[PDB]
Order: structure tokens, then C-alpha cells, then sequence
């Protein structure tokens, strides 16, 4: 309803693979009141 | 000016447990807690 | 049906004419539950 | 990986939000953006 | 008590934060026509306080003040600046043609009457793109029966009478379970403790006994809470104990 919420977490991890089946919660980060719709996404790599 | 780069190559992984989140600004503890 | 089931947050945040209009909603909810229980006390009660 | 774009439209024609982070801070702008078709942060050592 | 609103179509948001929300200096400063809250009473705004805080801002036909009601349905609730059913809120709103009304009208304030869906609660839609009102399409700037926003609504002096410029300010608050950063006026204590006391942190009052907690409340945490949902710890805004 017109707020962008984000949550995030840091998560240690050794050479046991990835995505581990233990457990973990995210902290709520950031609250932006921004009023627009969102109905897809992309991500950005940087290259130097 | 703008450049096509970054292919990709999807794969799929199984997220068992992951994901899951503080729902609320509350302190709770020693309590099974349900949430919607 | 009240705002909040927390009885100070209605007396913090209404004055009389409305705030007894949202008490009343948990003075009838509450009462319900110990009528509930006090029944099921007598019921179990004449059990034992 | 540095950050992401959110939108409707990605066009300009609606707004839409970046993401963009660096080795020192997050901006977070929400705007008529136009976005080409492969958005990244092209960081480069500036003689200048 | 700014030279000129901003339009409907496109309504202002500032967010109100690290200050003392002391507005009798505003009630004394100006008077005004309508002041309906919503999950507040206005008469206890001394004694509160308020998590993050925004200003929704435009200037609007007086008729359309009935429309800015808790997810009431109209022209400009279904198109424009709808808010929701559970806003918890004051709306406040004066006339306006003794500041921004002109004897050759003024045409500054757009609105709008027409969209392909109703929008959602606080979102905007600033779009200029042509709307298909009628049956067939329509491009470019020109359509049958076509239109985007409508003529913004002509203010003159003397002829609105319950129908010239009104400017509307909605303060859309939520309070008492978050680090609040928007506080009324009233002056803190000192604290105490080991005694009963009638406590209220952010405006979160009650009565009871104030110890030192062994509880490690992440920095997002204000409140600590019990199987009944009653608040059991809080964290002293003042220090962060
Ligand atoms: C990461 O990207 C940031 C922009 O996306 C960039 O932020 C910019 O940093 C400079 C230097 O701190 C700021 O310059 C201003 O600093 C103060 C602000 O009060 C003024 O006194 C100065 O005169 C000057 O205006 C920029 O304002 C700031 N931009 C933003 C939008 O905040 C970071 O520097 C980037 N970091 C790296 C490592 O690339
Ligand atoms: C949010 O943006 C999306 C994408 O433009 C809108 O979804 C479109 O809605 C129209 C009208 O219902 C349809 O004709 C399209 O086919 C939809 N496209 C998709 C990808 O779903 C959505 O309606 C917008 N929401 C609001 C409230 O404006
Ligand atoms: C309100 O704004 C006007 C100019 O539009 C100014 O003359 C006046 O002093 C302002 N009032 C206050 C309390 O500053
Ligand atoms: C309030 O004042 C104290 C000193 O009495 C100070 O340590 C504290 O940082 C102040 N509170 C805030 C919100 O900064």
C-alpha cells in the first residue's frame, strides 16, 4: 500500500555448499514511502 | 549510449528454510508466535 | 471489533465519548471469555 | 552486485526506483527514469 | 502558510520527523474549516507522540473535502489521492480564494475524472498519457471523446461559494509501536524506579513498577510484549536503556 519495505541479513558461511538447509531471520532495514507501483525488477552488475 | 552484455544462465535450487524475517518493531521471547 | 485490544492505547488515544464506545466492545468480549470459563469450570467441576 | 531497479514501466512514461550502491553509501531515488535494456555501474579508474 | 498549493492530480508529500510536533502555535497562527481525526481524539495530541509522520498537500473544490473520508469512493478517492479504510489520521482544511483565487480565473490546480482502473491507497499516478474514454483508440494529444486530466477547476473571487479553492493538509500518522521521531509538547521527567509510578514512554502510558532489564532488544525494537499483547519492557528514549 504504497510503502517499499526491505529487510535484509548477513550470513556466515564455510565451503558446506551454499543456501544452507540451518536457519536465519532478516532485520527490517528500511522503510521508503514512495506511492508507486512496482511490477518487475532487474539487478546491477558492476564491471570496473 | 547504452551496451548489451551480462547473459544468463538459470538454474534451479530448493530454498528449504530460508527467508524468513522479523515481522514487527516488538521484543518477544520464549513464545511460539503466529503471523499472516 | 475494538482498535486495539490493549486497554491503554484507547484511553491514550480517545477522549470519553468514543473511547467508551471502543472500552464496551472488550468490557462484552472479556466478560464472554470468564462466562465461558466459569461454565466450563462448573462443567468440569461436577465431574470430579 | 550493487543494487537494483523496481518500476511499472521502466520507461519514463511512469516512475520507477533505483537502488545504487557503492564502496561508501546507498543512494535510494524514485523517478521518471529512463532505463535502456541493460542497466550496470560502470566504475573505471579516471586518470583525470 | 507557504505562496501556492500544489494540484490534486499530483499531491505533495512531506515527512515530518526529529522535531516537536507543537501545534497550538498553528491553531492560534490561522484558522481553519474542517479538523476531522481519525483513530485520535484531538484533545489528546498533547500527551502523544508518532512514529514516521507525512503531510499528504494539495487545494481542492470544497465539495471533494467529503471525499478525503477513510476509503471513501469519488472522483477524486478513485482516481487521484485515494487513502485507505484503516488510515489513522486529522484532516485539515481552510478556503483559500482570499490567496490563490483570480478575478481571470486560475488554472494552475489539474485534477482528474477518468483512468483505466481505481488506483491503490497512497499511490499516485502523475501520468500525462492520453485515456481512451471513448470506445475506440486514441494517440497522440487528440481522441474521440478522449482526455487525460480534465480542465483544471476555474477559481475566481466571488464566484465559488462552497465551491472555491480549499486547501487540505492530512497528517497520516501511525503511533506507539515503532522508535517514534514526532512527539507533542509535553515536557519529560526525570526517571525513577523499584517505585509505582503512572509511566507514559512515547505516549504509551500506564501504571506500574520500572527495573533494569537482562533483555537485549535489537535496535528496532521500542517495545517488549507479552502473551496478553500488553507492553512488558520498553526502551528509555531518552538514554536507549
Ligand atoms: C558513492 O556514490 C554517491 C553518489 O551516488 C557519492 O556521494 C556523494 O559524495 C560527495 C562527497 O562526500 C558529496 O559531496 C558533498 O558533500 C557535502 C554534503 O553536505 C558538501 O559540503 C560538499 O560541498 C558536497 O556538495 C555528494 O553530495 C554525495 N552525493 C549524494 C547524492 O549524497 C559517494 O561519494 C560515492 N562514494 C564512492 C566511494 O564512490
Ligand atoms: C501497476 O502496473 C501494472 C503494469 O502496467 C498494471 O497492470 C496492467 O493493468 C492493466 C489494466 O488492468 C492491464 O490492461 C494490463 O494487461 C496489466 N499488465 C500486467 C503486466 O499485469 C497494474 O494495473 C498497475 N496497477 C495500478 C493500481 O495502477
Ligand atoms: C505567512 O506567509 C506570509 C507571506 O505569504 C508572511 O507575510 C507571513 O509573515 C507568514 N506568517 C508567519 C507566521 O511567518
Ligand atoms: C537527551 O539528553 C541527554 C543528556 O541529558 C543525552 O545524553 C541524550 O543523547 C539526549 N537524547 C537524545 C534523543 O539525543
Amino acid at each position: 500500500d504504497g510503502y517499499f519495505k526491505i529487510y535484509s541479513k548477513h550470513t556466515p558461511i564455510n565451503l558446506g555448499r551454499d543456501l544452507p538447509q540451518g536457519f536465519s531471520a532478516l532485520e527490517p532495514l528500511v522503510d521508503l514511502p514512495i506511492g508507486i507501483n512496482i511490477t518487475r525488477f532487474q539487478t546491477l552488475l558492476a564491471l570496473h | 549510449q547504452c551496451v548489451n552484455l551480462i547473459t544468463r544462465t538459470q538454474s534451479y535450487t530448493n530454498s528449504f528454510t530460508r527467508g524468513v524475517y522479523y515481522p514487527d518493531k516488538v521484543f518477544r521471547s520464549s513464545v511460539l508466535h503466529s503471523t499472516q | 471489533g475494538a482498535i486495539s485490544s490493549v486497554l491503554n492505547d484507547i484511553l491514550s488515544r480517545l477522549d470519553k465519548v468514543e473511547a467508551e464506545v471502543q472500552i464496551d466492545r472488550l468490557i462484552t468480549g472479556r466478560l464472554q471469555s470468564l462466562q465461558t470459563y466459569v461454565t466450563q469450570q462448573l462443567i468440569r467441576a461436577a465431574e470430579i | 552486485i550493487r543494487g537494483w531497479i523496481f518500476g511499472t514501466t521502466l520507461d519514463s512514461k511512469t516512475q520507477s526506483l533505483l537502488i545504487v550502491n557503492n564502496a561508501t553509501n546507498v543512494v535510494i531515488k524514485v523517478c521518471e527514469f529512463q532505463f535502456c535494456n541493460d542497466p550496470f555501474l560502470d566504475v573505471y579508474y579516471h586518470k583525470n | 502558510n507557504a505562496t501556492r498549493f500544489a494540484s490534486v492530480y499530483a499531491w505533495n508529500r512531506k515527512r515530518i520527523s526529529n522535531c516537536v510536533a507543537d501545534y497550538s502555535v498553528l491553531y492560534n497562527f490561522a484558522p481553519f474549516f474542517a479538523f476531522k481525526c481519525y483513530g485520535v481524539s484531538p484533545t489528546k495530541l498533547n500527551d502523544l507522540c508518532f512514529t514516521n509522520v507525512y503531510a499528504d498537500s494539495f487545494v481542492i473544490r470544497g465539495n471533494e473535502v467529503s471525499q478525503i473520508a477513510p476509503g471513501q469512493t469519488g472522483n477524486i478517492a478513485d482516481y487521484n489521492y485515494k487513502l485507505p479504510d484503516d488510515f489513522t489520521g486529522c484532516v485539515i482544511a481552510w478556503n483559500s480564494n482570499k490567496l490563490d483565487s483570480k478575478v481571470g480565473g486560475n488554472y494552475n490546480y489539474l485534477y482528474r475524472l477518468f483512468r483505466k482502473s481505481n488506483l491503490k491507497p497512497f499511490e499516485r499516478d502523475i501520468s500525462t498519457e492520453i485515456y481512451q474514454a471513448g470506445n475506440k483508440p486514441c494517440n497522440g494529444v487528440a481522441g474521440f471523446n478522449c482526455y487525460f486530466p480534465l480542465r483544471s477547476y476555474g477559481f475566481r473571487p466571488t464566484y465559488g461559494v462552497g465551491h472555491q479553492p480549499y486547501r487540505v493538509v492530512v497528517l497520516s500518522f501511525e503511533l506507539l509501536h515503532a522508535p517514534a521521531t514526532v512527539c507533542g509538547p509535553k515536557k519529560s521527567t526525570n526517571l525513577v524506579k523499584n517505585k509505582c509510578v503512572n509511566f507514559n514512554f512515547n505516549g504509551l502510558t500506564g501504571t506500574g513498577v520500572l527495573t533494569e532489564s537482562n533483555k537485549k532488544f535489537l535496535p528496532f525494537q521500542q517495545f517488549g510484549r507479552d502473551i496478553a499483547d500488553t507492553t512488558d519492557a520498553v526502551r528509555d528514549p531518552q538514554t536507549l536503556e
